[PDB]
This record gives C-alpha cells, structure tokens and sequence, in this order.
RNA sequence: GAAAAAAUUUUUUUUUAGAAUCUUUUUAUGAGUAGAAAAUCGUGGGGUUUGUGUUGAAGCGAAAUACGUGAGUUUUCGUGGA
RNA sequence: UUCUCAAACUCCCAAUAGGUAAAAAGGGCGAAAUAACUCAAUUUGUAUUUCACUCAUAUUAAAUAAAAUAACUCCAAGUGGGCCAUUUUUGGUAAGCAGAACUGGCGAUGAGGGAUGCUCCUAACGCUUGGAUAAGGUGCCUAAAUAUUCGCUCAUGAGAUCCC
RNA sequence: UUCAAUUAUUUUUUUUGCUGAGGAAUUUUAAAAUUAUUUGAAUUUUUCUUCUUAUAAUUUAAGUUGUUUCUAUACAGUACUU
C-alpha cells in the first residue's frame, strides 16, 4: 500500500516460441525485455514485435514466460541510454538519446515526454530499441554533462505550490515569490 | 439488366488453364444417383447441356437421372425466400460432390470406435472434438536455443 | 372429484433480497460449508498479534536460508537476462559499420 | 427531375426483418416429371405388393371376424 | 403424509452434509492445484526449465458498448453469445468457435479470466437463474440451493458451490448450468473507467476488447 | 436499453377466449377449462380448445364417417367436438354411444331407434372426466366454400382452386389464360 | 412533485392544459393530445410542455379512494342506503345535487342515523 | 375459518373475501408518423328498468381539501323558473 | 538484354463476402418378397416392400443461442418522390452537383454532449426516488481542478477539440 | 530503526447517506443462524473450534419497528389543506 504517488508503468521479460509441429519439433525461442504499463499490453507489444520481426502470429506461436522485472537498487542514479526509432508526419527517423534517472521506467518516462513535447509524437508511433546503463565519461549529452560534475548547487529555482488548505483566494500583505 | 443467357463469358465460362477437350473414361461413370449430392461445374467443351450463370459451383440433390442429363434441385435466392429448383444439366456438368464423403468416412470411423468400445462393453463418446485450449507443458532451453529479439533501425 | 388431481399452490409473495456478504444465516443456508470457512478464518486469526509476534522470527530465519538459496540461483537467472542484452548489444553495434 | 435508377437499399434488411424463408414440402417428390417407363414399372410392382398385401389382409381379416 | 415430510426433512439433511463435503474437497482441490502451479513454476524457473501454465478454458465476457447502430454480423453474434443488455457479463467457454465469434464482437466487448474468488463473488451478490420454463424462463435471485436443486438435479451439480465449481474448472457440465443461469446485468464501473473507444492495447486508456487477469479489478468495481 | 426481439413479447396468437354470448356454451367452457386444470389430462385440455374454437371451423362429422371411423372399437363411447350429421346414402345400421356439440334432429332419432346413446357434454364430463376408454373424433375441414375459393391463386399456373365465377350461364370464363389455343393456359 | 397521504400516494398535482389554448382563445383548456395530426409536441423537444400517460396512474389498492378512507357513493333517494349501509366503513355518502329540500333533509337526517359521513351535508340550509 | 384492541374470568369495540375476461401472486417488458387493433368516454332518440321535479329541474356563471392516467364525471355557491 | 505500362490485357494470385455438410419419418448390414424396368440371368442388377438383426444420445452424432416471440392460412391497410454518413465507387474542373454498392441512420424518434445545428458522438424514452457512470468535460460565463507531472511555445492580426 | 511493493486467498473497522413493498384461515411453514442447556465424535485445540444426539428459546431466518415528543387538550386561526 504505502503513502506513494506519482508515476507508473513498468518492465518486463517476456519469452516465447513458434508452436510444435511435424515439420520443426524444436521450435526457435525468442526473447525480449518490454516496457510497458501492464502485462497484457506488454504481451501485445512482444506480439507486435514477434509479428514484425518474424513470420509468427499469436495463432502460430506459444508464451514460454512473462515475468515482470524489478530494478536492481531503487535510489542510485545510473546514466540509462536508449535507442529509439520514431515516425514523423512524413517517414521514419532513428535517435539514440540519454536519460540520468535511478529506474529505466523512468528514463522510459521522461522520453515519452520528451517525444511528445518536442516533436509532438504519439506513443504509437516510437519504437524502443535497447535502454542500457551508459558510463559517465562516453556520455554525449551536455544537459547530462553538467550534471555529472564535482559540485552542484541553487538557490532554489522554484515558486511556491502549497497544499489546498492554504491555497486560499485572498492574502492579508502582498506575499514574495522565494525567499532569498 | 439487357439480361441473355451466357453473360460473364470472360468471368465464369473462361476455360481452365491448358485444359482443352478432357473427356477421358473415368469421368462418366460415377453412379450414386437418386440420393447423391452434385455440384454443377462450367465444362469448356461442351456447350450442349450447360447451365446459366447462378448454378456455377453450387451443389444440389440429383432428382431425375436420363441417358445423359441430370435434374438437380438446387437452391436459390430470390429477393426474400431461397426457394428450390430444378436444374437441367448434362453428366459432363455434373460433379460428385464431397460433403457426403466427409459424413461418410466419420460414420465408419465412429462405427468402428463403437464396435470397438461394445465388445469392451465401455462407456465413451464417439462425438467430434472442439480444438479446446492447450493444458500445460514443459521444455528445457541452454542457453545456446534462445534468442534476443528487439526492433530494428531504418537500413 | 376422486379423478381430479390435489390443490397446487402458488407462488411465494415477492421478499426482500437478503443479499448482503454479512447475511450470516442466508449465507450459511446457501452454502452450507461456510461456517467451516470462517472456523479455519478465526483458527488463523485467533492465534493474534502475540503468538505471530514469536513466529515471526521462526518465519525470518527459515524464510531467510531458502530464500538466499533460490536468490542466488535466480541472480544468475538474471544475470543471463542482462547478458543476452548485453550479447545482442554488442554484436549489433560491431555488426553495423 | 430525373427518377430513380438502381438502388436496392432497404431490401436486404426488409428480407431480414421477415426472415429468409426456405422451403418445406420434403419427403416424396412426385407426380408427371417421374422417370417414364421406370417408374410405371414401379406402379405396376406397387400394384403387384399392394395386390399380395390385400389378398393376405383379405384372409386374415375375414377368418377372425365372423 | 407425516412420513413422506419427514424423509423430505432427511433428504434435505444428507443433501446439505453432501453439499459441505463436496465444499470441503473442491477448496482444497483448487488451492493444492494453484499451490501446485507455484511448486512447478518455481522447480523450473531457478532449476534451468519451462514449465509452461496451462491455458485459462473460461472467460468473463462483459459488454460495454450500446444498443444503437449496429453492424449486422455482430447483432447475431451478441444474439448467440446471450449479451442482449448493454452491461450485460457472461462466463464463455473457450474454444475455437466460442474466440472466433468474441473476435468479431471485440471492440464492442471486454474481456477477461475470472479469480475464483470473484467469480464466487459476483454470483453471490448478481446471481438470478430462470425458474419457469423452457423459453417461458422467470428471472428470480438465488437465495437457497433449492431452486437450482431443482433444475440442475438429474446434472448432480444442484446446490450453488457445485455450480461455482464448474464455473472455476471449466467442468463436465458447463453449458446447461450456465444457460439456467441469467447473464449478469452490472453496475457502472466506478472510479477509473474512462474512453469508450477503441480498445486496450492501445497506449491511451480504454478496456475495450482482452484484458487477461485485469478483468476481475473492473468486475470488483462494478459489482 | 435491452436489444430483445418483439420488444421481448410472448405473444400467443388465435382465439385468447370463447366469445360467444351463449350462457349454456360460456358454463360448459366454464366446466371444461376447470375439469383440465385439475386433471392435467390431455384429453380434457383438447376438448377445452375445441369448444373455445371459432363455431363456423367446428365441423360437421357424416354419420357414415362416424361409424368408418369407430368400427375397430368395441368400447362404443365416441366424443365429437362438432355437430353429428345424418346419412342419406347407406343403411346405417350399427349403434354407438356418442357426444356430440350439437345433433340433427334425424340424425339423433335414429341413434336412439337403433339402441344407441346420444350423450350431452355435462353426462360425459360425469361420467368420464379422464376420457379413458373413449375415442375423440373430429369432423373433416375438407375444403369448404372458402377453401375451395382460396389458397394461393386460382388463375396461376399448376393450381387448383376456384375463383370467383358465376358460371352458371354458358359464355363464362374459359378463354385467353385458361385455354393453350388462346393466348396460354393455368 | 407528488402528494403523498399514509398510504395513499396521489402522484399528479396540476392537471394539464391543452396545447396553444393560452395562446388562443378558441381553443378549449381542458387536456388534449395531439394524437391525431403531426405535431412536433408529441415529438418530445424537451420543456416545450409536459403531456399526460398511462404512467402516472393510481395504485390498485387505493385506485378510486378518497382522503376520507372511503369510497364515494352517490345517493339520490332514501331506499338506496339498505345495501350500502352493511359497507359504511368502506363507503362514504355523497347526496345529489338535484334534491329538494324536505327530501334533502329527510335523507340527511337518515342518513346520520345509519353512521356514515355525508360529505355535502354541510351545504344547502 | 377467528384475529386484535378497549374494559372490569365476564361485558364492549373494530374487522371476518369466492364476481372463473373474477381474485390472489410472480417475473419480464414500455420509441413511434403513415397505418391497423382494443379498451373506454361524451351527444340525440327508442324499448326496458327505478328514480329526480317548483321547500326549484334543466340551463347558465363563478368555483370545488372532489374523483378518474385521461376523455371526462361528480359536487358547492350564485343565477334560473320548467 | 533493357526502361515504363492497362481496372475495357492475363502466367500466377489474395483477404473479405458466398455456397454445400454435420444420422432415428433416417442411416447401417442382412434375408425374404414385387416387376410389364434392367441384365443370358421374373434375387443379373435396380427400385420398392415385408421381416430382421442395430447406430451415438444419463448430456451430447462440432460450438453457441429470453431457439415456438416459430410455423402455416386467410382477409385487408399504408407505401411505390426518398434523403444522410463512413468505406468502396462511375460521370463531371469541381460542387452542400448527378449516379451507385455494403451497412447503419434519418425519415416516423429522442435524452446528454458537439457554443449553436434533422443526420457526428454517447445513448434510443411508462411514472418516481437513490446510486454509479457514458459521451464529454473541470479559469469565469457554466456544473467539476486556477489539479498534479514532463516537454514545447511570444506571435506590430499567436493558438485553441471529429462531422465543422 | 526496519520488515517493501504488487498479486493471491481472506478477515474486518471508523464515521455516516438513502430506503422500508408487505401483511403469511392448512408454507412468515420448514430447515438455517445464534444463545442457554444435553449426548456422541472430530481436529488446525479452541472465550465467534467443528459436526450430530436430544431439549428449549430467540433472529443474523421469515420485506421496520419501538420509545418519547408534537399537532392539541383544536372545532378552523395568521397554524393546517388547497
């Protein structure tokens, strides 16, 4: 239960193979790692996958395993890199892009978002390939550069957003937007 | 509308292909007559007892059998009622028709299975099967059988 | 008379639905067994907070050997998943030039 | 101006809402189409049985009724 | 008369003690099957095999789209498949026929494998069966094995765990007890339902068409 | 909103009542729809839906098929749902013991003469309220008048039925598509 | 909304008002339905005016019964009381309009000796 | 075929169904022009029945703790004079 | 060898849509009968018939079915100008143009949304109370968030939701 | 200082909103449930542990009842109906 909030959608491991038959009796087995905000649209992306990748339809094949996958520390950062394919208005674009998050659901997240906001791209349209944990020397990024600096520090960059019980409609003296 | 008889020549009538004059002596002399099931099918050699275009690959009960004319009653759609009728065709336009012989083979396979299971005296179901949903199963992979997939780049 | 057939009877006059989980009564006339059900429930519950207190420190320490055991086998589990990944990785990248 | 042309809209529904009818005269097709000669050869068999049939019927009858 | 009564009153004695045995074998039946399923799947997955989990044989069928405009293969396919109410959920018996007419209906429909515990569930609180007659059918709320007794007694799967039994395992006689049944006209689906259209596997929300295990957190809403 | 056919209607068609004002007809329904929902008997429910029948459809039964009909019956209790008429056409010798809806006053005096039974539907439900050992006849429809005039087209080809025709004069209809030598035939 | 009394639920306050008769003058107040022409009113455009229906009907227990628990009868001669009076728990008099006075009277006094209310009693002195 | 309450075992009060197109009960259902049906309601006359009339009818105007889903019915007050 | 081609050309060739099939008034394997048909062959076949022996069916001869609300017969009504949408589509530069196909609507039917609106979306209606939702929204007009979360965006005529 | 999360089978609990058809002369009966007893078993072993043996009651069975107010100690009033 917790007290938790905010963000979800998940990762999973799926395998499967092409149904027995007389004429292959040792089917090939296919493995894949997905993200995806449940198991069933995680089997229909593996699906989508398998249909795109092999001549196997859902009709013609078997799930081996589907088990979802936790990450291994939950609060270290790791710098995550993914390769994406996505489609514009006119065709098809590659990108290989670069997320510093603790979770590669999260890195997932924020390039969704950044999909949809920078280019406006449905999520119908990006096709994942390959998130991996990228060292902090290689890194292209200067956004994630900075980051990865000695030292880091603000003064504090943000306005106030409280709770609303004090988001009250009239004030008493004019407020300050942050204290210095 | 404008309506004769042969209209879609180059549709239906159109000849198999290479397949001209076959009239060999096996395809006379099947004979199950008044019962029989037939499917009335385009010949491109003969032209003398041919059907109109709605009887083309239909099936119908033979009910009048002559020297060499078949009536068959096939069924029709006209507008709000399929309605039976009886269609003149000639023994080169005939063909034996295969649904019997599925019932057929079923029946003898299921009266074995019966005979089979009254001499044991046993209690079972001779019933087709339903394709039902697969049970559980097992197979042991190394890790040399499986293999990575994952979306391909533009190339 | 004698060759007439008995009175039948008609229906029940409509009742309340009596539906409720909590129905105790109806439930039990329902399904008969449930009492059973809630004899192995309060069996479970009955033993309280103290006496799971104490066992669960019998639970750690014999849950704690089994699952260090099958973890480290699944460890390699995954790290079989993580190399595959890596493999195909690899391969890919040394492929493409 | 000009009348309607083709349409047939509305009628596969109207056939629908009445449903399909199919026919049901079945068993023993009959009378002027039967095969010549065969099935006179037939009535004439029909008439043989019928006439064996009568003269047992006839018998039997007869004997236990008086 | 007395008599007679009285072995009424003792039918209904060995019925009931009947009944709550049957009970007691089907609960640990399917928890040692289930227990089972964990046994094998944990053997092979840390000792280097596939245990492959059999497929799921039942399915909740639930509509979740309206009565207005049609298409005409899906207005005999909803017919058939019994779904003549807009909220109805039915439990299907998967087959090949019985999927290939779900897939025709799909965008229309959810659907999904029901939990032994909501299956339970749902028919405690929805249950009705038709009492009357063959086509002359009377909608009455089961609130005792009697009725059902009646209908499901020649079957042997009278009384109402016995029925939840061949719902759970997809058992000998699924058909004539589901059709004695009503199919189950639900509630609105509470908090978080949302986008009518389309269907599930699309990234964006709505229910529409398979949602596996999925099913039974909506059914739990809208019960 | 629910998706059922006739609006999910059973709806039962011929006649829903007797409706005749006839009082001795309306305690005889009266009798015989308690006598079948009591006995639960087959034959008593027929008998109920015969007397509730429309009066024209009841038909006369031929003293001459009456007796054709019962002579494999030694029990001589027939019950006709209709009206017994008499023969004019063979000696008609051989008595019985009938119930009848109604009889013609030649007709019942000769089953009298003869030593038969002319049984009223209240000496029949007394006396047989189960209908064991009886026999239950029905006049022939036959095709009456009106049958004979309908029946899916006269003047269509390969049918047989009468149209309207007073043909009782001699220049009445059997030319231009009665007739192969003017124009066609029927 | 509705008017209910005990058991007595009376689910109809204001009786309806035929169409366009507050517009025009000719056309009669009292409630018709535009059941015999097209009409766009019938056609139910929403708080154009509400239209009466089998729905809004009486029911079966209480079907024709008054706030008095008792059915009006209405009595126009004395001899008329001998079969109601065994009932006079479950009936309630109404004497006629038409009723001279020293049979008014006569009825009236009558009647009160037979134990029913008489409902216009109060009236015609 | 007896239920309750009031009294002070014994008195009083309320209720006490059998109309078979009727009554009790259950469940399902309710779009609607053209169009078809059924159940009603109202008007003129007649036979039939048993009532209303000059201590005031019909009619009319204003209405009615009124009744009916409704068409309407019934009533009160005022006029009115057969 | 080579480049481009046709829906009025066809080596090859779909999906969709369409047809026949799934046993008891019948079918099996047998005997006997009947003939003016057949065949040397009035049991050679045929067909028919009478006798047998016997085919699953406690539920089932694959599913699924408020499958008899089905059939069938009668008598009579109205109607015979249509129009709109998606997809496929012919003519015409195009058309809220002319003409279709399949289905669903509207017409004859509405409640809620689409500011608004005959056809779009949601959803089809006895009379009421309570519930929970749909389409759709939630600054104010105007009922619900000046919600959360990551982007992008400054416009000397920014931009704002299918049919529109 | 902790003992996660998510499924699985379960068991509750804090406030509280709305609703009350009905009226059981041979089915509001019967069984169930629960309590106090009684006898025999059981098993996770028990202060909501289970069955059945016998006995009584009750309600969670078997569709709202109760208590106290008020109108009012009125005769139509400004309250009440409309």
């Amino acid at each position: 239960i917790d007290n938790s909030l905010n963000t979800n959608i998940h990762q999973y491991h799926i395998v499967g193979r092409a149904i027995p038959t007389a004429k292959d009796k040792n089917p090939n087995v296919y493995r894949m790692c997905i993200f995806a905000k449940n198991d069933t649209n995680a089997k229909s992306r593996f699906w989508y996958f398998m249909k795109k990748i092999n001549k196997l339809k859902k009709s013609n094949g078997e799930l081996l395993a589907c088990e979802q996958i936790k990450e291994r520390f939950p609060l270290r950062v790791k710098n995550y890199g993914v390769l994406l394919r996505y489609d514009s208005r006119t065709g098809t674009h590659n990108m290989y892009k670069e997320f510093r998050d603790t979770t590669k659901e999260g890195a997932i997240a924020q390039l969704y978002s950044e999909m949809a906001g920078r280019h406006r791209a449905r999520a119908s349209s990006i096709n994942i390939i390959r998130i991996s944990e990228i060292s902090s020397s290689l890194v292209r990024r200067p956004h994630i550069k900075q980051l990865l600096k000695r030292r880091l520090r603000f003064p504090a960059l943000h306005l106030p957003t409280l709770q609303k019980e004090y988001r009250k409609k009239f004030a008493s003296k004019r407020p300050s937007t942050y204290r210095m | 509308k404008s309506r004769g008889k042969r209209s879609g020549t180059r549709y239906k009538f159109s000849k198999k292909f290479r397949k001209h004059g076959e009239c060999t002596a096996n395809k006379y002399l099947e004979k199950l007559n008044y019962g029989d099931y037939v499917d009335i099918v385009c010949d491109s050699t003969q032209q003398k007892g041919m059907p109109f275009n709605y009887y083309h690959g239909k099936t119908g009960k033979i009910f009048h059998i002559t020297k060499r004319g078949v009536g068959v009653l096939v069924n029709k759609r006209v507008k709000h009622r399929i309605e039976q009728k009886k269609v003149c065709v000639r023994i080169e336009h005939v063909r034996k028709s295969r649904c019997n012989e599925d019932f057929l083979l079923r029946k003898i396979k299921n009266a074995e299975l019966i005979k089979e299971a009254k001499l044991k005296n046993e209690h079972i179901n001779i019933k087709r099967k339903t394709e039902g949903p697969k049970p559980a199963a097992m197979i042991k992979v190394p890790p040399s059988k499986i293999i990575t997939i994952e979306p391909l780049p533009f190339y | 008379q004698a060759s007439l057939l008995a009175k039948k009877k008609p229906c029940k006059k409509r009742l309340q639905n009596k539906n409720s989980l909590t129905n105790f009564a109806v439930r039990c006339r329902l399904n008969p067994a449930y009492k059973l059900l809630r004899s192995l429930a309060v069996l479970r519950m009955r033993k309280s907070i103290l006496e799971k207190s104490k066992n669960k420190k019998e639970k750690r320490v014999q849950k704690q050997i089994q699952k260090k055991e099958l973890q480290k086998i699944n460890h390699d589990y995954y790290k079989g998943v993580a190399k595959a990944v890596k493999k195909k990785k690899k391969r890919e990248e040394k492929k493409a030039k | 101006a000009k009348s309607k042309n083709h349409t047939n809209h509305n009628q596969n529904r109207k056939a629908h809402k009445n449903g399909i009818k199919k026919p049901k005269k079945h068993k023993f097709m009959s009378r002027k189409g039967l095969d010549p000669n065969f099935f006179r050869n037939q009535k004439y068999c029909l008439k043989g049985i019928q006439k064996k049939k009568k003269e047992l019927k006839l018998k039997a009858k007869q004997e236990k009724n008086n | 008369a007395a008599k007679k009564i009285k072995t009424l009153k003792l039918i209904n004695k060995k019925k009931r003690n009947d009944l709550r045995q049957r009970t007691l074998r089907y609960e640990e039946e399917y928890e040692s099957e289930r227990k089972k399923i964990i046994e094998l799947k944990r053997e092979a997955r840390k000792n280097n095999c596939f245990y492959r989990e059999a497929e799921k044989k039942v399915v909740f069928v639930i509509r979740l789209k309206g009565v207005n405009k049609l298409p005409p293969k899906v207005r005999s396919v909803f017919r058939l498949l019994r779904l003549l109410q807009v909220h109805n959920g039915v439990f299907v018996k998967v087959n090949k026929a019985t999927k290939e007419m779900l897939k025709i209906v799909e965008p229309y429909v959810t659907y999904g494998y029901p939990t032994l515990s909501t299956v339970r569930k749902l028919l405690y609180k929805r249950g009705y069966v038709r009492v009357g007659k063959v086509r002359r059918y009377a909608r009455k709320k089961i609130q005792d094995n009697a009725d059902i007794s009646k209908h499901l007694g020649k079957y042997n799967v009278h009384g109402i765990e016995d029925m939840v039994y061949q719902l759970y395992t997809c058992g000998p006689v699924f058909k004539k007890v589901n059709n004695f049944l009503w199919a189950f006209k639900l509630k609105p689906p509470r908090k978080g339902f949302k986008a009518k259209r389309h269907a599930f596997n699309e990234p964006r929300p709505g229910d529409w068409g398979n949602r596996e295990a999925h099913i039974n957190e909506l059914i739990n809403r809208m019960i | 909103g629910i998706a059922l056919k006739n609006v999910g209607r059973i709806k039962k068609h011929g006649r829903k009542h007797l409706v005749s004002k006839n009082p001795y007809l309306r305690l005889l329904v009266k009798l015989y729809n308690f006598l079948a929902r009591r006995t639960n008997a087959n034959f008593n429910k027929i008998i109920a839906k015969r007397l509730i029948m429309p009066k024209r459809y009841r038909p006369p039964l031929s003293l001459s098929k009456l007796q054709y009909h019962m002579a494999n019956h030694p029990n001589d209790i027939a019950v006709v749902v209709g009206s017994i008429t008499d023969d004019k056409r063979l000696f008609s010798l051989k008595q019985l013991k009938v119930c009848a809806l109604r009889f013609t006053e030649t007709a019942r005096k000769r089953i009298e003469d003869a030593g038969g039974e002319c049984l009223t539907f209240d000496q029949l439900a007394l006396k047989y309220p189960t209908g064991k050992k009886c026999v239950l006849l029905r006049g022939p429809t036959k095709a009456r008048t009106a049958e004979k005039h309908f029946g899916k087209a006269p003047g269509k080809p390969k049918s047989k039925a009468r149209p309207y025709v007073r043909s009782k004069g001699r220049k009445f209809e059997k030319a231009r598509g009665r007739r192969k030598s003017r124009a066609y035939k029927k | 909304a509705v008017k209910k009394v005990g058991k007595i639920i009376k689910k109809r306050t204001k009786k309806f008002t035929r169409f366009q008769s507050n517009r025009f003058m000719r056309v009669k107040p009292a409630w018709r339905k535009p059941r015999g022409i097209d009409c766009r009113v019938r056609r139910r455009y929403k708080g154009t005016n509400l239209m009466p229906s089998i729905g809004y009907g009486s029911n079966k227990k209480t079907k024709f019964l008054l706030p008095n628990n008792k059915y009006k009868y209405v009595v126009k001669n004395v001899k008329e009381m001998e079969p109601l009076i065994m009932n006079h728990t479950k009936y309630c008099v109404q004497i006629a309009h038409n009723v001279s006075s020293k049979k008014r009277k006569q009825i009236i006094e009558r009647a009160k000796q037979m134990n029913v209310s008489v409902i216009n009693a109060k009236a015609r002195l």
